[PDB]
This record gives C-alpha cells, sequence and structure tokens, in this order.
C-alpha cells in the first residue's frame, strides 16, 4: 500500500507522491527529548517516515514540562526517551518508534539517513556528530532554544540534490510564435510567469516537430508575454500551435560542515529588520557554549549580572580573534549578548513551537530533495515580547524557579507575568490544525489555569479521518467526535492545571449563534483567537471583536504557506480592513464552449452534475408543493422549467432506466453537443488574417465513441446511473456490489443511440462581452401538481471525502470525458477532488510553526502593549525557506468638526432605547452633527429627505419601535446592544464620515 | 538604481527605481511586470509594510534592497 491517501491526503497536495515514496523510506534519529525534540518528533512522525528513532537517556525533571507536552508529573525520575517513545509511538501506526539506549557504536548510526542534534547535546558533542554524519552521507540538523532566542543548523553534507526548489505548479502557457532566433512570443495577453534559467518543455508546436521532443530549453526573459530559447533555425519554421510546460531540472548542491561554519557561517534571516543580529547570536551561541565548558556543562543563571558580564568578555574575545564574523569596525552588542545570558536556561513554547515545525521540515527535505534547504544557519529572537520592566520587572528574586513546570517560564517573565497569564480569558474559535496546536501552547503556557481565567473553544466539525494527519490531538479511535471536546480532553491530560478550567463547545460561530454568545459572553474576554480555515467566518469574529473592542490573534496556512496577524483595539486595522486576492474567475464562453486546461472541465462537470442531481430535484420539488412556483419564476427561465419536464416524463422505472439515461447524456454531452459547435464553428473557419478559428484559446474538439473499457466513458455511466437511481429513489444494482461491466454493457448494447442531427439556428456565443446570453408549450405541458400528489426527487449533497457516495467519480468522469473532446490530459480523483472540492493542503510542519509564532504575538497583549511597533506580523514560506514580518498597519483616523477619530474603533454610545427626536438633537447639542440618514443593518430608519407624514410617525418613537415599524416583522429578544449607521452633515453643512453609533437598552 | 522583489512562491523581480519614486509607483511596475493589481500587493522591508501615500527613502530602501510580496493564507 504505497502512500494512504484517506490519512495523507492533504499532505499529498503539499509533497508530491514521489517525495513521500523517498521519505517512506527514511530512517530518522532525533537525539534529545526535551520541548524541542518533541516538538519536532511529533511533526516528522505525522508526516510519516520509515522509522524514528529516539536518544534522551536523561531523568525526567519538573521544569522539562515547560515545553515537553508529552512528560506529565508522574513520570519525573524515568528517562525522557522511554516516556515518550509510547506516546509518540501512537501517532502514526505506520512509523515505528524505537528508543535508543546509549551512542557509542556505529552500525546503529551509520543506519540512519537524518540525525537532528537538539538542546541537549553539546556544541562539542554536536561538532564530533555531524563530522561523522557529513563524512559518512548522513544529513545532519541541529537546533538549539534559549528563551527567546534560538538557531536552526543544517548541513546536508557534500553531496545533496534537489528535486524541486519551490513546489509551485510548473508554469504553462500558449503559444503565439517561434522566430527562427528563439523568441517564444506568448498569445495576445498570457503571461508567461519564467524566470530567467527556467526551463521549458514544447508540445503541439507544428512545424518544428523535433521540438516536441521532451528537450528542455534554458528560458531567457524578454518581457511579460516573451522569451527567448535561442535559434531553432534547425528544427524547422514555425506554423501554428503550441504549449510551453516547465520542467523542474535537478540541482545538486555541496554543505560545509559545523565545524567549518562555525567560523564562516552562512546565514538565512528570520527577520530582516534584524539582520545585523545573526552574525551577533552566531558569536553569542558559541559563547554560551564556552561559558559550560568552563562552568561544568551549566549554563548562565537567571538574570544573572556576572555571567552576563562573562559572556559579554567570551564574545569580545571571540570578535578580536575574528574581525571578519561581526564585521571590521563592528562593536559587540553588549544589550543583546546580555539578553541571551539572562534568558539562558529559559524554555518558550512559542519558540520551540517556531523551531521545531521549521526543523522538522528541513528534516522532511533531507529525506526527499522536495523544497530547498536552509542553506546553512538561521538564528532567530522575539525580544519584543518582553512586557515593560517597569510593571512587570525581570531581576534575579522575580524570575527564580519555585518547584513548578512552569519555571523555565518563570525564568524569562516573571512569576506576575506567568500569573497573569493564568488569569486570562479567552477565546478559541475552531479546533482543527491550529485549534490543536494552540491549545497545546496555552496547556503548556499554564493560560487560563487560576481562580479568575478560564478557555472557551467552540467547533461544530466533528474529527475526519484525513485531520489525523495534522491535527495530532486526535487518535483513529476518535473520529465522528467533536472536535472541541476531544481537544480540551486531550490537553488536561497534558497539564492537569486545565481541569474543570476550559470550556468545550460545539457551537459554530455567526448570526444565528448570537443567543449563545451575547455580550455578557464577549465583554468577559480578554482577548480572542482564530482558528479558523474559511473568510467568512475570520470576518465574522473581526467584527465581534472591533464591536466589542477586543485584541484579536488571527493565523492561516497553505501547504508550506503560513501568516499571521496581530489586530488591537484603538491601535491597528483589522482583519476586514485588507482583503486578499479574490479566486480568478474563469470566462463564462471558456466554460461553456472553449476550455483548455483541466481546471475548466472540472468546473464544467462540477456544474452539470449540481444540474443533473442537485437543482433539478429541488426546481421539481418546489413545483410540486408550492402553490405560486411557476408565477414566481417568470418575475433561469427557459432551463429552469426545461428541468421540471424532463425530470417528470423522463422517469426511470428500474435501475436499467438509470444506465439508458446516462449512456445518453453520454452521447449528449460528449458527442452530439461536439458536433453542433463543430457545425456552428467548422474546424477550418479562419478569421482575421488567415488565421484558425480553432487557435490559441480555442481547441478543435472531437466527439467522443462510446467504449465501456475506457475508464472514464465506464465510470460516467457508473457514477451517472447511481445518482439518477438517488434521485428517484430507485434501487441501485452497484448499491450492493462493485460495478458489473457485463451488466451495463448488455443493456447499452441493445440501446438504440439516435443520431445528431445540427441545429442550422442555434447560435453560441464566443466571448463574453458579445451579444446575445415555445414557452407556453413548456408550461401547460406541466402535468398538473394533482397528478404526482405524494412524490419527491431525492436532491444530493455534495460531498467530496465520501468515497463511496459516486460524486467525485461522477466529476471525475465527466471532466475527463470532455478533456478527451477538447485535447486535455485527464486528471485522477485525487486531482479533480483538490480543485472539485477547492481543498486547502495543510502539513503539521508549518501549522506548529504559525502557531507558535501567534504565542509570541501573545506575550505582548498580556502586557497590553501600546507601541504599535512592538507587534509582528508574521509571513512565511517553508518551502524557500522564507520568514518575514511586517509591522501592523495603523487604524486610519478621520476626523469631523476639527474632531479626530479613529475610523475602526471609535462609536457614540448612548443610553436607554432613545427617541429618534432625541437622537437628532443630541447629535446637534453635542457633537455639531445633524442626521442624513439612520439605519440599522441593510434597512433604513430615517433619512433627511423624508416626507412630513412619515418624520411625524417615526421622531416621537424609541429605537426598538422603529425597527418593529420598518421591519415587516422584527423584535429583537435577547438583545441587549444595537448598532446603527448615520450619515450627518458637519457644522458647515458638507457630509462627513462618522462613528457608528450603540444603543444600549 | 536597482531594487528586488521577492514572491512567497520564490520569484525575484528586479525593478528599475529612483529612491523618490513612490509606493504607488513601484506597484505599478510591479503590476506591469506580473500583472498583480497593486489593490492586492502588500509589500514589506525592514519590518515595515509599504503604505501608498509614502515614498521609497521614506523606508530607507537603497540600491540593491530586497522587498518581498506576501499574502495572507485562509484554512487551519
Ligand atoms: O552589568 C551587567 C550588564 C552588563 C553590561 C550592561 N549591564
Amino acid at each position: 500500500g504505497e502512500i494512504d491517501e484517506s490519512l495523507y491526503s492533504r499532505q499529498l497536495y503539499v509533497l508530491g507522491k514521489e517525495a513521500m515514496l523517498k521519505m517512506q523510506t527514511s530512517n530518522v534519529l532525533i537525539l534529545g527529548l526535551k520541548g524541542l525534540g518533541v516538538e519536532i518528533a511529533k511533526n516528522v512522525v505525522l508526516a510519516g517516515v520509515k522509522s524514528m528513532t529516539v536518544f534522551d537517556p536523561e531523568p525526567v525533571q519538573l521544569a522539562d514540562l515547560s515545553t515537553q507536552f508529552f512528560l506529565t508529573e508522574k513520570d519525573i525520575g524515568q528517562k525522557r526517551g522511554d516516556v515518550t517513545r509510547a506516546k509518540l509511538a501512537e501517532l502514526n501506526a505506520y512509523v515505528p518508534v524505537n528508543v535508543l539506549d546509549s551512542l557509542d557504536d556505529v552500525t546503529q548510526l551509520s543506519q540512519f539517513q537524518v540525525v537532528v542534534a537538539t538542546d541537549t547535546v553539546s556544541l562539542e558533542d554536536k561538532v564530533k556528530i555531524n563530522e561523522f554524519c557529513h563524512s559518512s552521507g548522513i544529513r545532519f540538523i541541529s537546533s538549539e532554544t534559549r528563551g527567546l532566542f534560538g538557531n536552526t543548523f543544517v548541513d546536508l553534507g557534500d553531496e545533496f540534490t534537489v528535486l524541486d526548489p519551490t513546489g509551485e505548479e510548473p508554469r504553462t502557457g500558449m503559444v503565439s510564435d517561434i522566430e527562427p532566433d528563439g523568441t517564444v512570443t506568448m498569445l495576445d495577453d498570457n503571461r508567461h510567469g519564467l524566470e530567467d534559467g527556467n526551463f521549458v518543455r514544447f508540445s503541439e508546436v507544428e512545424g518544428l516537430d523535433k521540438l516536441n521532443d521532451g528537450t528542455l530549453f534554458k528560458v531567457e526573459v524578454l518581457g511579460p508575454f516573451a522569451f527567448r530559447i535561442g535559434s531553432v533555425k534547425e528544427y524547422g519554421e514555425y506554423k501554428k500551435g503550441g504549449i510551453f510546460t516547465e520542467v523542474k531540472v535537478p540541482r545538486k548542491i555541496s554543505f560545509k560542515s559545523l565545524k567549518q561554519q562555525l567560523s564562516n557561517p552562512e546565514f538565512v534571516f528570520s527577520d530582516f529588520a534584524k539582520f545585523d543580529r545573526a552574525a551577533q547570536l552566531h558569536l553569542g551561541f558559541q559563547a554560551l557554549h564556552q561559558f559550560a565548558v568552563r562552568h561544568n556543562g551549566e549554563l548562565p543563571r537567571t538574570m544573572n549580572d556576572e555571567d552576563a558580564n562573562e559572556l559579554i568578555k567570551l564574545v569580545t574575545d571571540l570578535s578580536v580573534q575574528q574581525p571578519e564574523v561581526l564585521g571590521e569596525g563592528v562593536d559587540v552588542n553588549e544589550d543583546l549578548i546580555k539578553e541571551l545570558s539572562y534568558q539562558a536556561r529559559g524554555d518558550i513554547p512559542g519558540v520551540v513551537a517556531f523551531f521545531g515545525g521549521l526543523v522538522a521540515q528541513e528534516v522532511l527535505k533531507a529525506c526527499s530533495g522536495k523544497f530547498t534547504p536552509l542553506k546553512q544557519f538561521m538564528y532567530f529572537d522575539s525580544l519584543e515580547s518582553l512586557p515593560d520592566p517597569k510593571n512587570f520587572p525581570r531581576n534575579e528574586k522575580t524570575t527564580q524557579p519555585v518547584n513548578s513546570r512552569y519555571d523555565n517560564q518563570i525564568a524569562v517573565f516573571g512569576l506576575d507575568f506567568q500569573k497573569k497569564i493564568a488569569n486570562s480569558k479567552v477565546f478559541l474559535v475552531g479546533s482543527g490544525a491550529i485549534g490543536c496546536e494552540m491549545l497545546k501552547n496555552w496547556a503548556l503556557l499554564g493560560l487560563g489555569s487560576g481562580s479568575d481565567g478560564y478557555i472557551v473553544v467552540t467547533d461544530n466539525d466533528s474529527i475526519e479521518k484525513s485531520n489525523l494527519n495534522r491535527q495530532f490531538l486526535f487518535r483513529p479511535k476518535d473520529v465522528g467526535k467533536n472536535k472541541s471536546e476531544v481537544a480540551a480532553e486531550a490537553v488536561c491530560a497534558m497539564n492537569p492545571d486545565l481541569k474543570g478550567k476550559i470550556n468545550a463547545k460545539i457551537d459554530k460561530v455567526g448570526p444565528e449563534t448570537e443567543e449563545i454568545f451575547n455580550d455578557s459572553f464577549w465583554e468577559s474576554l480578554d482577548f480572542v483567537t482564530n482558528a479558523l480555515d474559511n473568510v467568512d467566518a475570520r470576518t465574522y469574529v473581526d467584527r465581534r471583536c472591533v464591536f466589542y473592542r477586543k485584541p484579536l490573534l488571527e493565523s492561516g496556512t497553505l501547504g508550506t504557506k503560513g501568516n499571521t496577524q496581530v489586530i488591537i483595539p484603538r491601535l491597528t486595522e483589522s482583519y476586514s480592513s485588507s482583503r486578499d486576492p479574490p479566486e480568478k474567475s474563469i470566462p463564462l464562453c471558456t466554460l461553456r464552449s472553449f476550455p483548455n486546461k483541466i481546471d475548466h472541465t472540472i468546473a464544467w462537470a462540477k456544474s452539470l452534475f449540481q444540474g443533473y442531481f442537485t437543482d433539478s430535484a429541488e426546481n421539481v420539488n418546489m413545483y410540486l408543493t408550492q402553490p405560486n412556483f411557476v408565477e414566481q419564476t417568470l418575475k433561469d427561465v427557459k432551463g429552469v422549467l426545461e428541468s421540471i419536464s424532463d425530470s417528470l416524463s423522463s422517469k426511470p422505472h428500474n435501475f436499467e432506466d438509470c444506465i439508458k439515461w446516462a449512456r445518453l447524456e453520454f452521447e449528449k454531452k460528449f458527442n452530439h453537443d461536439i458536433k453542433q459547435l463543430l457545425f456552428n464553428f467548422p474546424k477550418d473557419a479562419k478569421t482575421s488574417n488567415g488565421e484558425p478559428f480553432w487557435s490559441g484559446a480555442k481547441r478543435a474538439p472531437t466527439p467522443l465513441e462510446f467504449d465501456i473499457y475506457n475508464n472514464d466513458h465506464f465510470h460516467f455511466v457508473v457514477a451517472g446511473a447511481s445518482l439518477r437511481a438517488y434521485n428517484y429513489g430507485i434501487k441501485s444494482d452497484d448499491s450492493n456490489s462493485k460495478p458489473n461491466v457485463d451488466e451495463y454493457k448488455s443493456v447499452i448494447d441493445h440501446m438504440i443511440i439516435p443520431e445528431f442531427t445540427p441545429n442550422a439556428n442555434l447560435k453560441i456565443q464566443v466571448n463574453d462581452d458579445d451579444p446575445d446570453p415555445e414557452i407556453d408549450q413548456l408550461v401547460s405541458s406541466l402535468p398538473d401538481p394533482s397528478t404526482l400528489a405524494g412524490f419527491k426527487l431525492e436532491p444530493v449533497d455534495f460531498e467530496k471525502d465520501d468515497d463511496t457516495n459516486h460524486h467525485i467519480e461522477f466529476i471525475t468522469a465527466c471532466s475527463n470525458c470532455r478533456a478527451q473532446n477538447y485535447f486535455i490530459e485527464t486528471a485522477d480523483r485525487q486531482k479533480t477532488k483538490f480543485i472539485a472540492g477547492r481543498i486547502i493542503p495543510a502539513i503539521a510542519t508549518t501549522t506548529s510553526l504559525v502557531t507558535g509564532l501567534v504565542n509570541l504575538e501573545l506575550y505582548k497583549l498580556i502586557d497590553n502593549k501600546t507601541d504599535i511597533e512592538q507587534y509582528k506580523n508574521g509571513f512565511v514560506n517553508l518551502a524557500l525557506p522564507f520568514f518575514g514580518f511586517s509591522e501592523p498597519i495603523a487604524s486610519p483616523k478621520g476626523e469631523y468638526n476639527n474632531k479626530k477619530y479613529d475610523k475602526i474603533w471609535d462609536r457614540f454610545d448612548i443610553k436607554g432605547d432613545i427617541k429618534l427626536s432625541d437622537l437628532i438633537e443630541h447629535f446637534e447639542k453635542d457633537e455639531g452633527l445633524e442626521i442624513t440618514m439612520l439605519s440599522y443593518g441593510v434597512s433604513l430608519l430615517y433619512a433627511s429627505f423624508f416626507p412630513p407624514k412619515k418624520l411625524k410617525e417615526r421622531l416621537n418613537l424609541p429605537i426598538t419601535q422603529l425597527v418593529k415599524l420598518v421591519t415587516k416583522k422584527d423584535i429583537p429578544a435577547h438583545v441587549s446592544t444595537m448598532i446603527l449607521e448615520i450619515c450627518a452633515d458637519d457644522k458647515e453643512g458638507e457630509d462627513v464620515e462618522v462613528p457608528f453609533i450603540t444603543i444600549h437598552l | 538604481m536597482q531594487i528586488f522583489v521577492k514572491t512567497l512562491t520564490g520569484k525575484t523581480i528586479t525593478l528599475e527605481v529612483e529612491s523618490s519614486d513612490t509606493i504607488d509607483n513601484v506597484k505599478s511596475k510591479i503590476q506591469d511586470k506580473e500583472g498583480i493589481p497593486p489593490d492586492q500587493q502588500r509589500l514589506i522591508f525592514a519590518g515595515k509594510q509599504l503604505e501608498d501615500g509614502r515614498t521609497l527613502s521614506d523606508y530607507n530602501i537603497q540600491k540593491e534592497s530586497t522587498l518581498h510580496l506576501v499574502l495572507r493564507l485562509r484554512g487551519g
């Protein structure tokens, strides 16, 4: 069983099949199982390598639990490796998990493909292990974490080959011309999107035949719509046609050993605002190892002044000896190095998560050759996470161990700060990938523990099989249970301090749940955290947070890509202040008549499916039940009615009839309709110049000849029959079994397939910009609802992840038949499932990292940070790898009557259910505003242009009653707050933008 | 002078710029080179997001400086 698709589904769209075949054969060894080691291990086991081996004979101590989510108070005194092994072993049945007992041997060691050295391994020992790996051809990765600082180092050996540097779909495009000197012009307007030094192959270039060989050509970019490939004079002369496809080519790269890299490092920066720090921390991290050697393996003590001075001397000595490393003339950054000393014993969940997600991905890179490895060193810090010293003073007393799983967090932040985290009241909206990682971080934070705090998590989803791969709080046995409930349970198992402290709810968060999530609910909270996977719901929450003035932590992922965003009341723009690029719109005519990509034929197959088995049934049942359905339709007209007469006089009586139907539909859509198109626009028609009509995006199609042995012809009929059976409530002959080929064959073999008669008057449009896009006959040939009383059609509810329901079967077959029509490569059902079901690629790796960065932003909220420059919006692509940060954007400021206001966060507050006349007067005697317009949602309540009839009927009414009147039926019921929007003229008579209104009932 | 714009997809765009050039300006050069409307372009440099109203020199952009074109991602 090469790659279980029901488990590795989403991950399979991120990594290839080929790369996972390569992972499936790698053995990984992780050295040290404290917080960092167990993160890496979790992410790697979930991804599914050949085997995971683990080394940590050190005894479990209390303080380890700071970030080690797989240890408990009971495990203390036992070997970290032994105790984690079993827990890791539960994550992925496909990956065996072993403990290694000693490291003195070679025969074991040389069997591993990747070795990861963790914070528990000293720099001396790191240099030795890397040396053995390098010279052995074993990939080596190391990483350490120390308070708000971290680094990773990658050595993949003298020879490594990257198979695909980016993981991006290869570029593709239509050729308009190839000139003798190898200049390829794109088809009018199409961008190639290529880059100098990309490689490209060619198809369908009529005239230069051997050019379509599969031979690749180096690309020299001329502009957005043209590129050169060198002379093609020797292949012939271009005539017509042509498709380029980018091809990724193997790149051999060479890595240096740790020993080499220590004195001549190569960096990848974690934060470009902080580039001058890499060289500094590179020296810093070497210094705290020189410190340990000098102080019998001990790190500098917490917030200790003497030890910091020593560390500054060590770094200084490094730079005197190598002036090149900081740079000639460059001074030692003493306040940075001081901080490294101060925090060296710190163990921060946010930092560990970040390095775990990212180191884990490097491991996967090292197994597969997929994506671009980190070229050697990266340093990180999140010093902006430190609280303001004046409110949470950090010193030796404040910061000392108090015998608690949290004291390596206290090591950095102080007791009082750590206590304030415990006392937070938070809302987590969603319990999927980010949810699980988040709750996990929170457990380690102790967030919501302690009498004044708590956690609310909601998610209406139950646990699905395809989710286990990145939602690591769930087990195969939990599928079908509710996400939030299982996650709260699982997290209290990690940290019992959260028992009776997490309220796990199972409700959606939108218009329909405002009773349960009322003002009292929201007002109570300190901040809100998004763990969602769609935009509508992100927008709903963003609206609530601005109304209630609560901080919002946002984050999202797509494959190796991830982002993080902070919304701070009266400070930043909110989520909605910004819009992402829309889904690229496909021209109606391209879908309808001129597909040239598999995306085009899927979309078409998907709407066809919805036509056949959803909208047909709905329309019929609406027709049958409702009194005035027909007239309402009149007031999207012809097709509606046709759906209701075909669907009512074409009723199947058995499954046989459904086979016939589907087989006839096959002839309609892939033979007759194609022949009509070719009748409409003959194969040889020529537009301006002498250019064929069928050129560029218009591929001349060829009608299908039904062939049962063809996988797409066969499955279109099978899926088609079964779904029609389902509409009409007929026992399928496949319902029990595998589709019986000889059955379908015998039926189809006995059918009259009526031949094609072209329509000489029906015109198909070519462009969307073109005009133009028998009635009563269709009407009173509808056989009266009375003839069909008690009869219903059963509508299909598209369910993409149920492989037995024929949905994806249908879309795949239907798309591929149309793809056959127009000479497009057919797609498998997993690729169709991805596109039709709009599935988002996800991996645990990017999810940990992103959750980590969120939690480093969390500390800033706890300190009620006022300075915008302290906050970091995060952007990430682990494929490259790339990390970048931007300070959030300030909330837009407005002005009215020389009075400044925040356009997002400012509002007029009004006590009681005020009369409309009082409202207007209050705004004149207090704010210099006359009301042009007053509205509650989409309803207009008041406007200065209203007649004196409507004026005096409404002027006297309280807002409650005013809303009862305008809304044909409205009475609030449980609402204590009302938002009103306003248009006003200022003190000078001109129109002004103005804060909204809140009426407190 | 030359600046470099790197996309999240790992594509590098060279641009021909003046120190005085607006952010509005740089963005339409992206639109020319890449097709992305300025509306959807999010540029970051040295820890700051580049806002329309301002110019290059404001954010201390130099020759050979690297900008990054970024994105919010739905799903989690």
